């Protein structure tokens, strides 16, 4: 019984950074050379354990985390980054161990017109914990005076959508993200030889 | 919260909201500068107000934090830049009619047709046929023909809008606590806030002046130069005491006199380093032009052109069936998109003017990860410039050879040099006094100091007095020959051109100096010199960010403009020139004109 990484990676839609999904994954044989046998990616950069010694190893269960940014913002990341993404989308711990994957997804995520579908944070009060999610719409209070509600002066809708077309520069193009993380219990089942 | 605090966040929703807006603009005006068609130039202008309105709704927001409690620089110099009224505080039709005003100009320009009396059926417009005309007629009758049709017939239309134009111009400068337009224009050198780097618009005039005074003898043997040789291709024509007649300078206008080097050359027995026969000759194109470009910006540790811009740009004449616009363009859209906009011919013009505007696109990448409103020039002369030390490189000697352009047995007499210098001169320093009076009388203009019945009468005084050259026949008040340019009739400053050029020895001599370059430095090309490259990286990095005076001193250790690296740049062809009119006259009376 073979985790289907297949599911998240292959996935047809993607989901935004603000929204980022989370899936869970237990007792299977995982097959990690599906993965690093491959030109495919972009970065391919992990974090606190071996690359490609993976396969001789089991975790109690992994996480795969999916979303789509821009190229520029790839770099945020990883452990101990401080941009917008990585500080009010989806923060890494300095503990980490896992993988970050991304591929360019310019063909499929950009259109002549314009996707405007997919989204990212821009305010918030206070950095996100390690692995939070916010997925709040509350119009973002600047200065003194309260919003309730209705977007003005010094209140902001916290959301903004990435622009995403063909002629965009490489740094400005969309590239599809999994962070593959790797839990450890004293408990037992995922090894995958 | 703190005031700035709430505008670091404005700018922030500013900067996230503008890239999408200002990067939808620059589709809809390439759309249409590459396509001209109807639906391309409506796109184009709904995008371009869309873009406008987003820009005065956001010009009105933050004109709501107070400036005066920002104690941080460039949040403060964002600030500025969006809280500028810029033509909002005049009134409705005030603004309605002003930019009327500013289109018909710009149209008659473009527009202008004149007939040839002998045969009516002939009428040239500016481009491609008078400045044809004015570029290879060596018959006296028919250059002054061009020049005065030119003039009496667009610069007459021309006289009104424009006097309208002033007048509506300084109306919009004093509401924004200006003193006139032209203290608007020199506004765009200012520095206000940074103790040692601080700059007010009139020491531009100040220094503008005290630079151009040691400029003068260089000019003034050049003149004197140029004089005698034009003696000898219209005789009877020319007094050798007097300033030149205006119609003879090589172009509609004398901003440069390159077209005068079939009738200055000093060894015309030397072959001329042409290198379009070569190129020809080797089938290159538009493509091999580029990539030699590229090929010489990554020499020096830059990176490479985009796939976007390869994939991109528009580097050819589309045809017949699809009709663009062929200005030479550098094309920054945002989101990382750079293009070029450019109808290249075979030809050593052609090269070194790409290698210009692939600097210019260098600059665009290298300040891309600034915030939107600093995405920008140091001031209005670094793009130019940077693009002109770029030529300066490709067009020695020792780059074409290198290149295999020029045949590596070419001989680099002391004749060769002289030739060389000449040619530069005629086109760097010949247009130093054009630019610099057209800027004063503009400044006087703005200024209320030439009243509208003697407009002409100071401005050919001035022509005289300062630039050596003298009109062909008498004009009164209906004629607005200032107006006769682009600059003038399109509503751009000029004086960018004077800064520049005395920026781009600057530069020159820095980058030359860190390429470790001993000979002269007319004979320098930084091609190879990563050192070099970095030292330019360094300035074009900042963007507007920091003030120019500070950009310009991390490159040339310099605060301020200096002449001495143009100065050294000509020298030898100034001893030259110096011992060629010995018994010529070097100077001229104002008052001989070529009517009695
Ligand atoms: C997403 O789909 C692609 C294809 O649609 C998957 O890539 C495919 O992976 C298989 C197995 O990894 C490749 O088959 C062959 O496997 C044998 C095993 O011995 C190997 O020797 C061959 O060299 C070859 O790799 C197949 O070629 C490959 N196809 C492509 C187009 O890359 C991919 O695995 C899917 N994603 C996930 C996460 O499973
Ligand atoms: C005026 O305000 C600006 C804020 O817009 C200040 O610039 C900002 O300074 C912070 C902290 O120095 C920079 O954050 C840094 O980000 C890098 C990204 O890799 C990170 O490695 C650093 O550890 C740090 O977190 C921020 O980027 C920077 N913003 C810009 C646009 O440069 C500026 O310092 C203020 N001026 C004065 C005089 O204080
Ligand atoms: C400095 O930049 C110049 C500009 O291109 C470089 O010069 C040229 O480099 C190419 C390849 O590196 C040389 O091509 C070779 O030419 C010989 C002689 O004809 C030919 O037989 C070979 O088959 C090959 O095509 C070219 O000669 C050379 N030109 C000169 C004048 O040197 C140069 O490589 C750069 N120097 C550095 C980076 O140190
Ligand atoms: C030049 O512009 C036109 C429109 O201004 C582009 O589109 C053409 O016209 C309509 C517009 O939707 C289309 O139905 C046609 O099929 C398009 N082509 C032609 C030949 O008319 C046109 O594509 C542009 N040219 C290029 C090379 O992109
Ligand atoms: C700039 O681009 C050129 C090519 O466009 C790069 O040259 C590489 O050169 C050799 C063979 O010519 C190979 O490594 C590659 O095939 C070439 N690259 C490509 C994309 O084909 C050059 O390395 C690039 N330099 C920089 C700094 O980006
Ligand atoms: C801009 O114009 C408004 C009037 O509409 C005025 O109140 C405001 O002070 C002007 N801004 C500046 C900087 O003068
Ligand atoms: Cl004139
Ligand atoms: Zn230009």
């Amino acid at each position: 019984n073979l985790c289907p990484f297949g599911e998240v990676f292959n996935a047809t839609k993607f989901p935004s950074v603000y929204a980022w999904e989370r899936k869970k994954i237990s007792n299977c044989v995982a097959d990690y050379s599906v993965l690093y046998n491959s030109t495919f990616f972009s970065t391919f950069k992990c974090y606190g354990v071996s690359a490609t010694k993976l396969n001789d190893l089991c975790f109690s269960n992994v996480y795969a985390d999916s979303f789509v940014v821009k190229g520029d913002d790839v770099r945020q990341i990883a452990p101990g980054q401080t941009g917008v993404i990585a500080d009010y989308n989806y923060k890494l711990p300095d503990d980490f161990m896992g993988c970050v994957l991304a591929w360019n997804t310019r063909n499929i995520d950009a259109t002549s017109t314009g996707n405007y579908n997919y989204k990212y944070r821009l305010f918030r009060k206070s950095n996100l914990k390690p692995f939070e999610r916010d997925i709040s719409t509350e119009i973002y209070q600047a200065g003194s005076t309260p919003c309730n509600g209705v977007e003005g002066f010094n209140c902001y809708f916290p959301l903004q959508s990435y622009g995403f077309q063909p002629t965009n520069g490489v740094g400005y193009q969309p590239y599809r993200v999994v962070v593959l993380s790797f839990e450890l219990l004293n408990a037992p089942t995922v090894c995958g030889p | 919260s703190t005031i700035e605090e709430q505008a670091k966040t404005f700018l922030d929703k500013f900067n996230h909201e503008a890239e999408d807006l200002f990067y939808q603009s620059s589709l809809a005006s390439w759309n249409y500068n590459t396509n001209i068609t109807e639906e391309n130039v409506q796109n184009m202008n709904n995008a371009g107000d869309k873009w406008s309105a987003f820009l005065k709704e956001q010009s009105t927001l933050a004109q709501m934090y107070p400036l005066q409690e920002i104690q941080n620089l460039t949040v403060k110099l964002q600030l500025q830049a969006l809280q500028q009224n810029g033509s909002s505080v005049l009134s409705e039709d005030k603004s309605k009619r002003l930019n009327t005003i500013l289109n018909t100009m710009s149209t008659i320009y473009s527009t202008g047709k004149v007939c040839n009396p002998d045969n009516p059926q002939e009428c040239l417009l500016l481009e491609p046929g008078l400045n044809e005309i004015m570029a290879n007629s060596l018959d006296y009758n028919e250059r002054l023909w061009a020049w005065e049709s030119w003039r009496s017939e667009v610069g007459k239309q021309l006289r009104p809008l424009y006097e309208e134009y002033v007048v509506l111009k300084n109306e919009m400068a004093r509401a924004n606590h200006y003193e006139d337009y032209g203290d608007y224009w020199r506004g765009d050198y200012e520095v206000n806030g940074v103790d040692g780097y601080d700059y007010s618009r009139g020491q531009l005039i100040e220094d503008v002046e005290h630079t151009f005074e040691e400029i003068k003898p260089l000019y003034e043997h050049l003149h004197a130069y140029v004089r005698a040789k034009l003696m000898n291709a219209y005789p009877s024509y020319i007094s050798p005491i007097g300033c030149l007649p205006a119609h003879l300078l090589g172009d509609m206008w004398g901003r440069f006199w390159t077209n005068l080097y079939s009738l200055t050359v000093p060894f015309g027995q030397k072959p001329n380093i042409d290198v379009t026969d070569a190129m020809v000759d080797q089938a290159w194109d538009a493509q091999r032009i580029f990539k030699e470009a590229e090929k010489f910006f990554v020499s020096v540790g830059l990176p490479n052109m985009t796939q976007g811009f390869w994939e991109n740009s528009m580097l050819t004449d589309p045809g017949n069936v699809q009709k663009a616009v062929c200005h030479p363009t550098a094309w920054d859209l945002g989101k990382g998109d750079f293009r070029i906009l450019m109808c290249t011919k075979v030809t050593m013009d052609d090269f070194l003017t790409a290698h210009h505007e692939m600097g210019h696109i260098q600059y665009d990448m290298a300040y891309a990860a600034q915030p939107f409103l600093l995405r920008n020039g140091a001031n209005e002369g670094f793009h130019e410039a940077v693009g002109e030390i770029m030529s300066l490189s490709a067009a020695t000697p020792k780059h074409l050879k290198s290149i295999g352009l020029l045949s590596p047995d070419f001989q680099e007499d002391n004749e060769t040099e002289i030739n060389f210098l000449l040619k530069q001169a005629l086109t760097i320093v010949g247009t130093l006094p054009f630019t610099y009076m057209l800027e004063k009388w503009r400044w006087m203009v703005f200024k209320g100091e030439i009243p509208k019945d003697q407009w002409m009468k100071k401005w050919w005084e001035m022509k005289r007095e300062i630039v050596g050259v003298v009109e062909p026949v008498p004009h009164d008040e209906t004629y607005c020959d200032p107006a006769s340019l682009f600059h003038v009739s399109n509503d751009y400053s000029f004086i960018r051109y004077y800064t520049r050029t005395l920026y781009q020895f600057q530069f020159q001599e820095a980058l030359c100096q860190a390429a470790k370059h001993e000979g002269p430095l007319h004979k320098c090309d930084i091609s190879n010199s990563t050192e070099a490259g970095q030292k330019l990286f360094n300035m074009l990095r900042l963007g507007k960010s920091e003030p120019w005076t500070l950009a310009l001193e991390n490159v040339v250790g310099a605060k301020n403009m200096n002449v001495r690296p143009l100065l050294n740049y000509f020298e030898p062809l100034f001893t030259w020139l110096k011992d060629q009119n010995k018994n010529s006259f070097v100077g001229w009376s104002t008052d001989w004109s070529p009517y009695a």
